[PDB]
């Protein structure tokens, strides 16, 4: 099956790549490898073709690679990035090194669309609706984005949207500023509603045209959003696992939960209705992504039978104990196996 | 929904 593959060395780095790829143009990006824009033939499309920044230098980083391989192949929904092509210019595992990744190529963000104009309660409709149709998918397969953001969510001409980059990790500023208290706090075991309190704060701006909490640093945050929803009562207290945050908790003057009426003046009532549902302190007690698509705020974009789930995500890769190249050998499987999208 | 431009 092999295609032929031709090399070049752009701003330094050597990029060996299948014919397919023309016009390889750098669109940049730090340590977590750099990335390309350019022509697929096969498809007539532009996509991203990003070279991964050093897979296999340690256990750690073997497994984040296998892991991430894992997670874009499985990927298969309208709303979420999935992968176009991955391949290696690698003859056999023996002198496997290099790993590439084929996707969508952001024409803009979300803050770019905000940019270039002034959306409508329809487009905010709509824009919300799809990242929690894409959200109900990821959910379904016991999958936590954890970095919902802005810049994390791709739209086009059309106002279709897709989810990029999920949080990988196994561990003033953006991306805090879109966090759950409990993540970014560490306050226990974390589960899925995180990424609802995510577009809870996208939302909020895209109505207000402000960002929520923009604190300048973990505290700071603290207080904004405890501002708006109130100090924690005892029955979520008993869920937070750190004995220390819980005495810190207990040492803030405690602060009634805040009329979202009065917050966000003007906004049509079925939007700020949903605000209060997503952002709820207790993660137990907020709104999921399948019961957030049936809110009437969704009425002119909800359709139970177009708003589909996952097939079953193995993830007890995560409990293995390999070395370097087990991780490494089993990604290759990875990229052998992988078979590309229809037409 | 519509018509958005897309870069500035």
């Amino acid at each position: 099956e092999r295609p032929t593959f031709y090399r070049q060395e752009l701003n330094k780095t050597i990029w060996e790549v299948p014919e397919r790829y023309q016009n390889l143009s750098p669109v940049g990006s730090g340590a977590y490898g750099s990335v390309c824009a350019a022509f697929d033939t096969k498809t007539g499309h532009r996509v991203a073709v990003k070279k991964l920044s050093r897979p296999f230098q340690s256990i750690i980083h073997a497994k984040r690679t296998y892991r991430e391989l894992r997670l874009l192949k499985h990927m298969k929904h309208e709303n979420v990035i999935g992968l176009l092509d991955v391949f290696t210019p690698a003859r056999s595992l023996e002198e496997f090194n290099d790993v590439y990744l084929v996707t969508h190529l952001m024409g803009a963000d979300l803050n770019n669309i905000v940019k270039c104009q002034k959306l409508t309660d329809d487009h905010v409709q709509f824009l919300i609706y799809q990242i929690l149709r894409g959200l109900k998918y990821i959910h379904s397969a016991d999958i936590i984005h954890r970095d919902l953001k802005p810049s994390n969510l791709a739209v086009n001409e059309d106002c279709e949207l897709k989810i990029l980059d999920f949080g990988l990790a196994r561990h003033y500023v953006a991306t805090r500023w879109y966090r759950a208290p409990e993540i970014m706090l560490n306050w226990m075991h974390y589960n899925q509603t995180v990424d609802i309190w995510s577009v809870g704060c996208i939302m909020a701006e895209l109505l207000t045209g402000r960002t929520l909490f923009p604190g300048t640093d973990h505290i700071d945050q603290l207080k904004l959003i405890l501002r708006l929803v109130g100090t924690p009562g005892a029955e979520l207290l008993k869920k937070i696992s750190s004995e220390s945050a819980r005495n810190y908790i207990q040492s803030l003057a405690q602060m009634p939960k805040m009329n979202f009426a009065n917050v966000f003046i003007g906004a049509n009532p079925l939007a700020v209705d949903l605000l209060e549902k997503m952002l709820v302190l207790d993660s137990d007690k907020r709104i999921t992504a399948a019961q957030a698509l049936a809110h009437a705020y969704f009425a002119q974009y909800h359709d139970p039978d177009d708003e589909p789930v996952a097939d079953p995500y193995d993830q007890s890769f995560e409990s293995r104990d390999l070395l370097i190249d087990e991780w490494k050998s089993l990604t290759y499987d990875e990229v052998i196996s992988f078979v590309p999208p229809p037409l | 929904k519509k018509d958005l431009r897309i870069s500035c």
